């Protein structure tokens, strides 16, 4: 077999590898997603259709259960991995305990496979970051992202991907308690979010909803068009 | 490169060693303080931005009832430290019924520090060295106690101890406000004058974390009420 | 070998001294420098937009009358000189301030040690243009020295003698252009120091348990 | 060190007005000399196709050179004083864009380094060329004083048509090569302008 | 195990990219060209042959053109000695699918699991990536008929119509002109190929050996793969060279 | 246990490409497929008079039916005879039947992949040659190293191959009895080989409706004549 | 950015008239002078080695050489052309440069060695017409110090070596411009491929 | 780039006259040189016992209380010897362009038949820069003999400027003999060698080759 | 390409000569010339250990006539003859060695590497011995030039001195070279003859082909 140590220490302490891997991170589409008050709004920009790709394989928006569901930028193929063992594992959980699975349980489930495999003999650090959104019980929405280096943290609203700091800027600004205050405020200023990124496309932006203890809901491109008619 | 984890230096000291301690001036900053009535630590939850909830960091972590613990360095090290000294723990009440000592609690983490290597090792070995330093406070059948270790492993009992990118100076802080008899509410508030000054933001009541143990009582997290109570007396 | 108690302690107090005196410079004068001759370049008479007459006509026809230098290039070195040779007697007061800084000889803890040296290597790269300054002034003197000489010896051509003009203004082309770049090391030498003070001041963190 | 907020905002101000200039000279004041210049080559004096136009023939004090040549070298110089000038403004700027150093990370290093010595040898060849105006001043001066020396061999009067040739030759390929002065690194700095202004800075803050 | 002999593929480049991944695909790049166009009536594969030699035997069937089960086929473009590993465990991973499910398998499936294989490659185990892309084509009870892409890195995803290897970006660019989403059926298709063949390929005098046709279409509740006879790929040169010229 | 194959920055395999250029300046050998047989006519070249030539042959048989040739390394080879005859094996282990040339060739080229993969190991140095007889159809295969097998009526391998394809290409054409296709063989195996021509300098062997077998030195003197 | 918006047609001067301009001496200009010398190199004037029945009769114990100028005459316009041409292929290669990145050197490494080849041609046709203006001024700073030699007839005999190398050296300029017609014309040609296609983009997302 | 069917058939044409000089050149110009060069180191005149008689007598007195004039021998003999080192340079620039037209575009892959080429390339180069070196010492050994007597005649007072310029004879002659020497061995050293190499240099790889790279 | 037989015979006839011309070298006068120059320098013409006598001193004023030094003139005679010869026979060794040099490979070439590193370190003699042909003819242009300038100073008399420094260089030459040129002699032969059979055998020719 391969055995051999990847990961190796410089000599300031920081990891060649990680950061290489984190650059992957910025290269990657950009990904938004913003918590409301009862309800959480995921979005990304896909503009690479001269109507010759199928809109069913593309989706970025992926769910790891009924409460829950997540958002990757990165490498396609490493979200691919993390996401199908991420559900093993979440339902794995629904196995040992019958109440459902609270989103922070999960991202250590997630994050810690980004620690081994960073650190492991003969591995590959993951080129991946995403939002793991959902609803923790009594209906409390929880927002976390992974880091390659195996971190993760909470944010009110986040942003990933090329241009994830310039939407923070417009997220750090912009968000106050007046802020997802109700429904048409979250859905408002998730879209005046990703506006500044658009690079004239006005349908290839896609959007996504969960509400409480309904099922992640997919906004159609129609409806798109019909927030985005309401601007100035 | 062109060489191995395992490849001593012309001195004879481990270079994955050596940069390893090397990366906790990178980490957060905690101080622990050891005394008569218990032992006190505090740390900071470093928020760069207010998205962020100062309930998902957690810096100072709890081992035992009567055994807190301290976090600094790399993050990603510390959490597989931290639920295995909780085992070993649980393992020693398991089979001796009875509360381990801080030393022995140093004992067993400090054992799987420098496992580390390549050849001859099975799949659970680990390739780089912990970046991650450790602060063991706690009580026991001795008195208050309060341990530090390295990425070397080695363990000291130490009076009082500093972690963390400001450890340089705040080390040094500690043996001016240290003398004697001073109490725990007295450690309390040379902690925060030390902290506020080696840190680079201002001292809030939701900006540090505190918590303590006692002899009569069990490792206690002061909640934002006491928080304030505590900052007021400074 | 033989380590003399007085001898030894009395470096310590110069290493010292030097320490804080650098540290004056690196403080004070070098952004104070930097906005100094940010008023030189925009002088007026760095702002003149005809050089036809910034130039110094010779009369060459020995009784051939008295031939100066130009002196508007001279006037204005006699601001940019002081300005120069200043500039080069504070790099080596970095290099030195730098040479204090060097940790004690070892193995590791060598990453404060890579990042001064890059420091010391452009300190010394921009005092390698400032004596580079040192040397384009003295070749001024040098170019119109020759040329001044080899015009008015030469009266069969009646062209090389007035081409030789062209360097006085080549001369406040470039003086204007040391200027710009005279300013520049105090900015970029001022820059490049700030920033990298963390690592700069305490390149060895001094852990040996 | 402690902060002085005079003398820092003056730092920060000149290094905040390169920023600006360096944003007007890519927007305005360089493709301004580009096509400046380059209608200067297409300029029917570095155009002419007959170099026994501009011999000048010498008489054998009744000495002159080409005026057309000399006027050209005249309005070659400024405008190499033109390139160095507007160059140093990107040179110091980049230079003052430099982060902390880093053993890694040197994709911007080599991004900067790059173009500095680029420009900086530049600045070398376009002082080279101030070299050859005047050179080509002191060679046809100095082919007559050996022509008034020795006025017999007709290859005397050769050697200044030769020279007129090889002046007039150069100027137009001088004018050529800072015409690639301006537009060729113009490209070139504008294809590593937009993301990679600053290289380096304005990364590490991802989180 | 000396050290100096690993070149470590699992380093990711300043720019996060895997160097042996992209080398992958330039020599993917240079593969012959291989197309396929998902229809309405049926789905339509063709590809050219790059080896031409009056002593060639080739008296099998098509060259990289592969069945993967009943109801599924593919392409091939790359490397032919990574190409015969993927078309066996291709073939293996479908019948594993038979063995639990006894079911055709349907064509998102297959995909995503050779795609995790050429991942784990990448990931560890020292050795080098694959150097094959491959076209997948086919019919399954739920989304019907189907047309995938897959890369060596192991991304993948459906596309309408789409080609690999020499001229993918010229083929591509007459995609996205003349083909008609939800009009033109498997009989329109099969005209249109060959005038995207013809066009695209600067070698001349296209004769029914140098390239390769090949057609999947559900008829009566059974798959139909068949592989057009030379003579009637004469049949449809004959057809295309008058609506070429004429 | 690293690979010791790995792509360069043209994307072309490196250890690969010098396993075909090993195989490029082997032993000369050409085989043609015409009619109901195949010929195959190798070169055994003895360094001295003390070799014996009995002892060791170049044309070894599969099987009954199929039979291979060569040109490259030694030593490889007889890895690759060992490991292709145990496939025939486990063929008739298994199928209880005389196996194709097509799936014979099939699973024994994809050995030669399994080394341009796994660490630690070279790949193969020989360029195989394989003939087979089944269904009353002759078989004429060629496979290199690389792993990718194909099919040709007829063809050469070893030193000047080139020449030797371009030889068969003019002359070799359809409608060829089997006599002619000795008669043919050895042709173009005159153009290769240098010097005096003998029975014990070439190696040659057919395969018919009655099987791969190998020619005996009496009878490949009657052809040494000109005569068939 | 914060860059002015207009001029975006600008480019087309260089990127596309100079750019088409540089491609109409790629594949006209380069491939017929290169026939034009090998007629040229061919003549009789540069095939003649004599050395006394090539140069000007000189007379010393003050006349010049009027005989090189009739090989100068054709020479200088060749060597020059070509030194203006090897710039307009450089800017060529220029604007075919990909925007600054690490990897995605092997077109890079490609057009380096082909702008350096052409430099190299450069640097070679100018140090020919430094030599052609040398012959002017030595051959007439020689008479006029050979004139001063009447008793020693060794040094007037030898300074017919450059003399003889005035001739010997325009006849190598002339093969030597020659093969960098042929170099610059084959190398580029072969290379053609990288070189306006350094980068495919064939990145998915 | 647009096909010139006039333009680009004179290219190839011009690729014929290197194939025939580089056929010439190693089949006629170097066994005809080699024998040349043998009977030219065999002539009295570098065959010469005593070198007394190719000294060119010059006498420059100094006083105590002229017969200038250039050497015909050993002038003649480098006379010989320069269009030999101009004729063979003229050659190597002929293969050289051949080589470059025998070299395919820039590939990693199969790169060491080109190598060889380079290997070769470098030992033209070698012997062109040995050469170029031959005829540029001929050009200075004319320049600084003519010198040193011209300075000779202006200070007729030193004795060693006598003994100088006779020196520069002595020096020439024995400098005659060892050129031809090195240059007539380069004749059948290359010559050997580039037919050993000769495969790489001519065909590198092939005419059209390739299995599904 | 094409070629004539006798092509070949005057590659073959050049072979056996130029193996004949190495082995009289190797066999013949690398052992004698050392014991030669051994002689030579231990002769009492080039033994002596008095420098003073042995400069040429020069009176500086029908003005006296004014020759070289007859020592280093006549000393020559034991010195210029070998330079010419060991450079004449260097060259041979150079010809043999490149001319054993195989087909060029890409590997299996030690062999062939063998024989490189001889030929720079006979290529290095070789550059030494023109160094000492540059001396020889060297020495009466400097001096030439040297002594007139003395001639021409009446005022500075220590130009004789200057004149006698290069006097000493000469005969402390003339003792050098014939040192080195036997130490070529001898590190030629050492070289050679060991390394012998790798370049008279660069390759095994056991090739499998």
């Amino acid at each position: 077999s391969y055995d051999r140590a990847i990961t190796v220490f410089s000599p300031d302490g920081h990891l060649f590898q990680v950061e290489y891997a984190q650059e992957a991170v910025k290269k990657g589409s950009t990904a938004v997603g913003v918590r409301g008050k009862d309800i959480v709004v995921l979005g990304v920009e896909k503009k690479s259709v001269a109507k010759l790709q199928d809109e069913r394989t593309v989706r970025k928006i992926c769910a790891l259960d009924d409460n829950v569901c997540m958002a990757f930028a990165g490498l396609t193929a490493d979200a691919r991995i993390v996401i199908n063992r991420a559900r093993v594992e979440c339902q794995s959980h629904r196995l040992t305990v019958e109440d459902p699975v609270t989103v922070e349980y999960i991202t250590r489930y997630i994050a810690s496979l980004k620690q081994r495999y960073t650190q492991s003999n003969g591995r590959r650090p993951f080129g991946i970051s995403a939002l793991i959104v959902g609803f923790d019980f009594d209906g409390t929405p929880r927002l976390y992202q992974t880091d390659p280096s195996g971190t993760y943290h909470a944010w009110k609203a986040n942003a990933i991907g090329r241009g994830a700091k310039s939407v923070r800027e417009f997220l750090e600004k912009n968000y106050t308690d007046e802020a997802i205050e109700t429904d048409d405020l979250t859905i408002k200023l998730v879209i005046k979010a990703l506006l500044e990124v658009v690079q004239s496309g006005g349908k290839n932006i896609e959007l996504a909803v969960m509400r409480r203890d309904q099922p992640l809901k997919i906004l159609n491109p129609e409806e798109i068009e019909k927030y985005v008619a309401e601007i100035e | 490169y062109d060489r191995g984890v395992n490849t001593f230096s012309p001195e004879g000291r481990l270079f994955q060693v050596e940069y390893a301690i090397e990366a906790i001036k990178l980490g957060s900053t905690a101080i622990g303080i050891q005394t008569s009535e218990g032992v006190c630590l505090a740390v900071e939850k470093r928020i760069t931005s207010p998205l962020m909830e100062p309930s998902s960091i957690e810096k100072i972590v709890e081992i035992d009832a009567h055994i807190g613990c301290a976090m600094s360095g790399l993050i990603a090290d510390a959490k597989t430290l931290i639920d295995k000294a909780r085992v070993e723990t649980q393992n020693h009440w398991f089979t001796y019924n009875e509360t381990m000592t801080v030393e022995s609690v140093t004992q067993a983490v400090s054992n799987l520090a420098l496992q580390f290597g390549e050849e001859d090792a099975d799949p659970g070995a680990m390739s780089r060295p912990f970046g991650v330093a450790l602060l063991f406070g706690g009580v026991d059948e001795k008195g208050p106690q309060l341990f530090h270790m390295d990425p070397s492993g080695t363990f000291v009992q130490c009076d009082a101890r500093a972690i963390g990118s400001a450890s340089e100076g705040a080390q040094s802080s500690l043996q001016e406000v240290y003398h004697k008899s001073m109490t725990l509410k007295e450690a309390i508030k040379s902690s925060l004058i030390i902290l506020k000054q080696v840190m680079e933001e201002k001292l809030n009541a939701t900006n540090i974390e505190l918590a303590t143990v006692q002899p009569g009582q069990n490792f206690h997290m002061f909640t934002k009420e006491e928080l304030e109570e505590v900052i007021k007396d400074i | 070998v033989r380590l003399s108690g007085e001898a030894r302690k009395q470096v310590e107090v110069f290493r010292q001294n030097l320490f804080q005196e650098a540290e004056e410079f690196l403080y004070r004068f070098l952004p104070q420098k930097i906005i100094y001759l940010n008023q030189l370049l925009q002088e007026d008479s760095l702002n003149v937009a005809d050089l036809t007459s910034l130039r110094a006509p010779l009369d060459i026809p020995p009784k051939c009358g008295f031939l100066p230098g130009n002196e508007k290039v001279l006037s204005l070195l006699a601001l940019v000189k002081p300005e120069v040779w200043t500039l080069k007697e504070k790099c080596i007061l970095v290099i030195t301030w730098i040479q204090h800084l060097i940790p004690k000889i070892e193995d590791g803890n060598d990453f404060g040690v890579a990042i001064q040296e890059k420091v010391l290597e452009r300190v010394n790269a921009v005092k390698t243009k400032v004596e580079a300054f040192q040397t384009t002034i003295s070749k001024y003197f040098s170019e119109r020295g020759d040329a001044v000489a080899k015009a008015s010896k030469e009266t069969h051509v009646m062209d090389y003698r007035a081409l030789v003009h062209e360097r006085d203004e080549a001369a406040y082309g470039e003086l204007r252009a040391m200027v710009l770049d005279l300013r520049a090391f105090y900015a970029e030498l001022y820059h490049i120091i700030s920033s990298n003070l963390e690592k700069i001041v305490n390149p060895k963190g001094e852990e040996k348990p | 060190l402690r902060v002085q907020p005079e003398a820092q905002a003056k730092v920060d101000v000149f290094r905040e007005d390169l920023c600006t200039k360096t944003e007007n000279l890519l927007g305005s004041y360089f493709p301004k000399k580009i096509s400046e210049l380059d209608a200067f080559l297409k300029e029917p004096a570095l155009n002419e196709a007959n170099l026994s136009n501009l011999k000048a023939p010498l008489d054998i004090g009744p000495v002159n050179c080409n005026e057309k040549i000399v006027v050209l070298l005249q309005r070659l110089k400024p405008e190499i004083k033109d390139v160095i000038e507007q160059l140093n403004l990107v040179t110091t700027w980049l230079q003052l864009q430099i982060p902390r150093i880093e053993d890694g990370n040197n994709f911007g290093v080599a991004v900067q380094e790059k173009v500095f010595e680029l420009m900086t040898s530049l600045h070398t060849k376009l002082e080279g060329f101030h070299t050859q105006i005047s050179k080509y001043f002191s060679e046809r001066g100095d082919a007559v004083t050996k022509a008034a020396k020795q006025p017999h061999v007709g290859d005397y009067r050769q050697l200044v048509h030769e020279l007129d040739e090889a002046e007039y030759r150069d100027i137009r390929l001088m004018v050529m090569e800072i015409r690639n002065a301006y537009a060729v690194l113009y490209d070139i700095i504008l294809k590593n302008f937009e993301k990679l202004k600053k290289p380096r800075g304005e990364t590490k803050g991802m989180i | 195990m000396s050290r100096r002999y690993d070149s470590r593929t699992t380093i990711f480049s300043p720019e996060g990219r895997l160097y042996q991944v992209e080398y992958a695909m330039e020599a993917i790049g240079h593969a012959g060209t291989c197309l396929g166009i998902l229809a309405n009536d049926g789905v339509l594969l063709a590809a050219e042959r790059r080896n031409i030699h009056k002593l060639l035997d080739e008296v099998f069937f098509s060259e990289k053109i592969y069945k993967l089960n009943e109801d599924m086929a593919c392409s091939v473009a790359g490397i032919t000695s990574d190409a015969n590993v993927l078309t066996n465990e291709l073939r293996l991973i479908a019948q594993r699918y038979l063995l639990q499910y006894q079911e055709p398998i349907p064509c998102e499936q297959l995909v995503t699991a050779l795609c995790d294989i050429k991942q784990a490659y990448t990931q560890f185990g020292g050795k080098r990536p694959f150097g094959v892309s491959l076209l997948y084509i086919g019919w399954d009870k739920h989304y019907g008929f189907q047309l995938y892409q897959s890369d060596p890195s192991g991304n993948y995803g459906g596309w309408k119509a789409t080609c690999i290897g020499n001229n993918s970006a010229a083929a591509v660019s007459m995609l996205k002109q003349d083909y008609k989403e939800g009009e033109m059926t498997l009989k329109s298709a099969l005209a249109l190929a060959i005038k995207v063949l013809n066009k695209t390929m600067d070698v001349s005098k296209l004769s029914a050996e140098k390239v390769e046709i090949a057609t999947l279409t559900r008829e009566n509740g059974k798959t139909v793969i068949r592989v057009l006879k030379q003579k009637e790929v004469e049949q449809l040169i004959k057809k295309h060279e008058e609506e070429e010229a004429k | 246990s690293f690979s010791l194959t790995t792509f360069s920055p043209s994307g072309k395999l490196v250890q690969i490409e010098y396993a075909l250029a090993a195989v490029a300046g082997g032993a000369p050998s050409v085989g043609i497929k015409a009619a109901n047989g195949v010929v195959l006519a190798t070169e055994k070249k003895q360094k001295s008079i003390l070799y014996d030539e009995r002892s060791v042959h170049k044309v070894e048989p599969i099987t009954k039916h199929i039979g291979l040739v060569y040109s490259g390394m030694g030593p490889d080879y007889r890895v690759l005879v060992h490991r292709a005859r145990k496939l025939a094996q486990q063929y008739y282990l298994v199928y209880q039947e005389p196996i194709p040339t097509a799936q014979l060739v099939q699973r024994v080229a994809s050995v030669m992949q399994e080394y341009t993969q796994s660490g630690g190991v070279r790949p193969f140095g020989v360029s195989l040659l394989i003939c087979g007889w089944n269904e009353g159809r002759p078989y004429l295969f060629q496979s290199d190293p690389s792993g990718a097998y194909f099919a040709w009526k007829a063809t050469a391998m070893g030193k000047n191959y080139v020449n030797g394809k371009t030889f068969l290409e003019k002359r070799y054409n359809e409608d060829l009895e089997l006599e002619d296709a000795i008669h043919t063989a050895i042709l173009t195996l005159k153009e290769s080989f240098e010097g005096q021509m003998t029975e014990d300098n070439i190696e040659v062997g057919i395969c018919n409706e009655a099987g791969f077998r190998r020619l005996t030195p009496t009878e490949v003197k009657d052809y040494l004549a000109a005569i068939a």
